[PDB]
């Protein structure tokens, strides 16, 4: 209603700019903001602007269209790090509380160099018949489907960043007690590479 | 704690003439603080239909207020502005001098 | 218009 | 030196009260209360322009605030609904920037006898990653937990690790239809092939669960389901 | 010509006599066109002028919720400085603030003000600049660094450079038959005996609108800076305004006299003499 964003999520390759866009519907409006709120964690204002015009500071623009009741984010150079719900905060006339929208979700994807789509099985620490399935290395433009049983479990895409050798890898992960599942069978409901490796 | 004692001109709107309808104005200005007595007075009398201005002030921060009434000027009748304030130690009367 | 400053001295 | 939420996580029973305490030591005029269902925004419960004076916002309806001081801004959960389980957030503001609280993840629950810890397993990295990739994928699965009050994290010779790490950012839901369901969390620590192929190399997966506390009646037989770290742990080796 | 916009606020405590007395007036040039009184039945921002009374709902609601929190931030700083002044309670105090902005002949922004005054005296100011403060004491300081540390004066401009340049032009055009007006002063001599040997010239000027007038007197055409009573320029309260100049004459060399009246109504500047 009073503050409109679109929910997203909003999939930006690395290295693109990504860009957030606000609207508002009480014209008289004097004061606007973006708050950055990482899953799980509180928002945290990131950019304030008052006047018609452009504010930069680092990698981040705001721009507010005070005619058109319209406000603007871009992430310059997007990085997997800036992957965060944006949300767009407006002052109303006379009001003395922020009124924020719904909040848009970034997903800045990584650019795998080299895919090596593979499909591995790991074993239980503690002895057991125990296993999951892991799916790794895939290129970001895969997507990881939910389970079409109920008995089998599988994740979203989880971008693990190995810092010290400046190396990024998707994985989901899938498991479950039914004695016939298996890796080969595990990500069927998924459209994955031709090329995945499946070790026996 | 700054005080100001009031400024007080009496007059009317338009030019006096008598038996035409016209406004009596008591301006009081350059005062601090803001609490302040205006009356309007015919022949000694306080006259109860005075409105005011609302409070409003100068560059130097002092305050003005305009109180006013309707009336019709004849020869004889006298009117006047009682003012009263902190910085007073008696009620000042300044009297209509319409020929000023 | 009013200025809409949330600002106390 | 900001705003001071507490408590990060609370279970409470339909027809329960709580107060969430705020404070800041900022001296801010201006405090605020605010929840934030899932994949939701922030909307407004109870703002409060100084001490003495506090105002309804745009979802009123379930709570009451006191600004006795400038410091404090209790918000009291008077009769605990399903409706109300969220996130709550306390900020302050001088006049601009709105500075939050960690907020208070809060769920209500029909019944106590419904809250469960997690199991908590690793799985150690297939020889076929280390052969073709020359890295080893730990996996961390948290399972059968109720609610959804969990920190998980990885300790490597007893050093807590952020990098090479990813954790599912929601749960699964065990029976997605209910209200209830219990929940399964997947972590990941990934590590070069030698890191792993060093036995002198300890792996830890933690779990901290937030469930019940002392003064809670407990009826059932199974254990009682307190505020508790569950772990799993491998070696490395050749 | 040269247009402003201006905001006067005045805040004033009442010990044991309830919550503070709170009055806003607002002026375009020398008109007045809005007014609050904390103490008026409506709690509504108020019409003065016909032409703001075009203003629909949305204008009132907005500029009502602006002067309502207005009124609620000054009932605090009315504490806060009893505080910083280690006042009591039992004392009325008096907290005065003003904002606003000029425009040229050509509509555009030349200066904004943001100021107030605690007891009469200055307390803080935006400088000219749009970018500092000036604080008059320890106190006013302590009011500064909260508004340094929030980023207070990037919001300020917006509103004195933008916003309020905006609202003045707004209210120039929609009161254009109002505001975009001269009304020349209609001017006369008064002559009354003080001695037997001196007289007062009293020239008057009524009936002027904008209120920027020049009353100067000269003896045989030098300007009598020194000896000339001024009084200050008065409301006739029909949105018009009045003033005099008096000399004490010789009596009986009146006509060496001349008053000069100077306003932007006036062709050219006017010369009056005594007429007896």
């Amino acid at each position: 209603k009073e503050v409109e964003q679109n929910s997203g999520p909003l999939s930006v390759p690395e290295g693109a700019i990504a860009s957030l866009n606000c609207t508002y519907s009480d014209r008289g409006s004097s004061s606007f903001f973006w708050y950055r709120q990482y899953s799980g964690k509180s928002p945290e204002l990131i950019m304030s602007i008052y006047a018609n015009g452009d504010k930069e500071d680092g990698r981040f623009t705001a721009q507010l269209n005070k005619a058109s009741q319209y406000v603007s984010l871009l992430i310059r150079d997007s990085q997997p790090s800036d992957s965060a719900t944006y949300l767009c905060a407006v002052r109303g006339t006379g009001r003395r509380a922020l009124t924020f929208g719904s909040g848009t979700r970034l997903q800045v994807q990584p650019n795998i160099q080299n895919p090596d789509p593979a499909v591995y099985q790991l074993r239980d620490s503690k002895s057991s018949d125990k296993s999951v399935c892991l799916f790794t290395d895939f290129d970001s433009q895969t997507n990881v489907s939910q389970s079409k049983d109920s008995d089998v479990y599988i994740t979203d895409k989880c971008v693990l960043d190995m810092r010290s050798m400046d190396f990024k890898s998707n994985s989901a992960v899938a498991w479950s007690n039914k004695s016939d599942f298996a890796c080969a069978n595990a990500f069927n409901n998924s459209i994955i590479p031709e090329d995945t490796f499946f070790p026996s | 704690m700054i005080q100001r004692t009031p400024k007080i001109q009496v007059y009317s709107r338009h030019p006096a003439e008598n038996g035409k309808s016209n406004f009596l104005n008591c301006y009081v200005s350059g005062f601090h603080p803001s609490d302040i007595e205006v009356d309007l007075l015919k022949n000694g009398e306080r006259i109860e239909k005075v409105e005011h201005s609302d409070l409003s002030f100068s560059k130097d921060w002092s305050f003005y207020l305009l109180y006013y009434t309707e009336f019709t000027p004849t020869e004889k009748d006298e009117y006047a502005c009682r003012v009263n304030h902190v910085t007073l130690s008696q009620p000042k009367i300044v009297k209509w001098d319409r020929d000023m | 218009g009013l200025y809409d400053g949330m600002e106390h001295l | 030196a900001g705003v001071t939420q507490t408590p990060k996580f609370r279970i409470l029973k339909i027809g329960q009260s709580m107060t969430l305490q705020c404070a800041q030591d900022m001296n801010h005029n201006y405090m605020y209360w605010y929840r934030q269902d899932p994949g939701m925004g922030l909307k407004l419960i109870y703002y409060s322009v100084g001490a003495g004076i506090t105002d309804k916002g745009e979802v009123p309806n379930g709570y009451n605030v006191s600004r006795s001081t400038t410091e404090d801004f209790p918000l009291r959960l008077e009769l605990a609904a399903p409706s109300q389980t969220s996130v709550y957030f306390c900020a302050s503001s001088f006049a601009t920037e709105a500075f939050f609280g960690q907020g208070t993840r809060l769920t209500v629950v029909e019944d106590l006898n419904k809250v469960f810890p997690p199991e908590v397993a690793v799985f150690e990295p297939s020889e076929a990653e280390i052969s073709h990739t020359q890295k080893a994928t730990l996996v961390c699965l948290a399972t059968g937990f109720y609610p959804d009050h969990v920190e998980l994290s990885w300790w490597v010779n007893g050093k807590e690790v952020h990098s090479g790490v990813c954790t599912d950012p929601q749960p699964l839901k065990e029976q997605p239809a209910l209200n209830d369901s219990r929940y399964a969390l997947s972590s990941r620590l990934r590590v070069s092939a030698t890191f792993w192929q060093d036995p002198r190399n300890h792996f830890r997966c933690q779990v901290q669960f937030y469930g019940l506390s002392e003064n809670d009646e407990w009826t059932q037989d199974r254990a009682k389901p307190v505020t508790q770290i569950v772990s799993a742990e491998a070696w490395g080796r050749a | 010509g040269s247009h402003s916009m201006r905001y006067f606020f005045t805040s004033v405590s009442r010990p044991g006599r309830g919550e503070p007395r709170f009055i806003a007036v607002g002026y375009v040039d020398d008109t007045q066109f809005v007014r609050f009184d904390s103490d008026a039945a409506s709690q509504r921002m108020e019409p003065r002028a016909p032409w703001i009374e075009q203003e629909g709902p949305e204008y009132w609601d907005g500029e009502t919720r602006k002067v309502k929190a207005h009124s609620q931030t000054h009932r605090v700083d009315l504490g806060t400085l009893r505080g910083y002044y280690n006042q009591s309670e039992a004392g009325s105090h008096t907290v005065q603030r003003m904002y606003g902005c000029d425009v040229g002949s050509d509509w555009r922004f030349l200066r904004g003000y943001h100021q107030y005054a605690y007891d009469g005296k200055d307390y803080i100011a935006l400088k000219e600049d749009l970018r500092s403060w000036t604080a008059a004491d320890m106190a006013a300081q302590t009011t500064k660094h909260k508004w340094e540390a929030a980023h207070v004066a990037e919001q300020l401009r917006a509103y004195l450079e933008g916003t309020c340049v905006e609202w003045l032009r707004r209210y120039l055009e929609n009161g254009k038959e109002t505001l975009q007006r001269t009304d020349a002063p209609k001017t006369h001599m008064t002559h009354h005996a003080v001695s037997d040997h001196e007289a007062t010239l009293r020239c008057w000027a009524l009936s002027f609108y904008p209120a920027e007038i020049t009353l100067t007197w000269q003896r045989d055409g030098e300007d009598q800076t020194q000896d000339t009573e001024l009084v200050e320029t008065r409301p006739a309260g029909d949105g018009t305004f009045q003033k005099w100049a008096a000399v004490v004459v010789p009596s009986g060399q009146e006509q060496r006299y001349t008053c000069h009246v100077q306003h932007e109504g006036l062709p050219k500047p006017l010369t009056l003499r005594w007429e007896p």
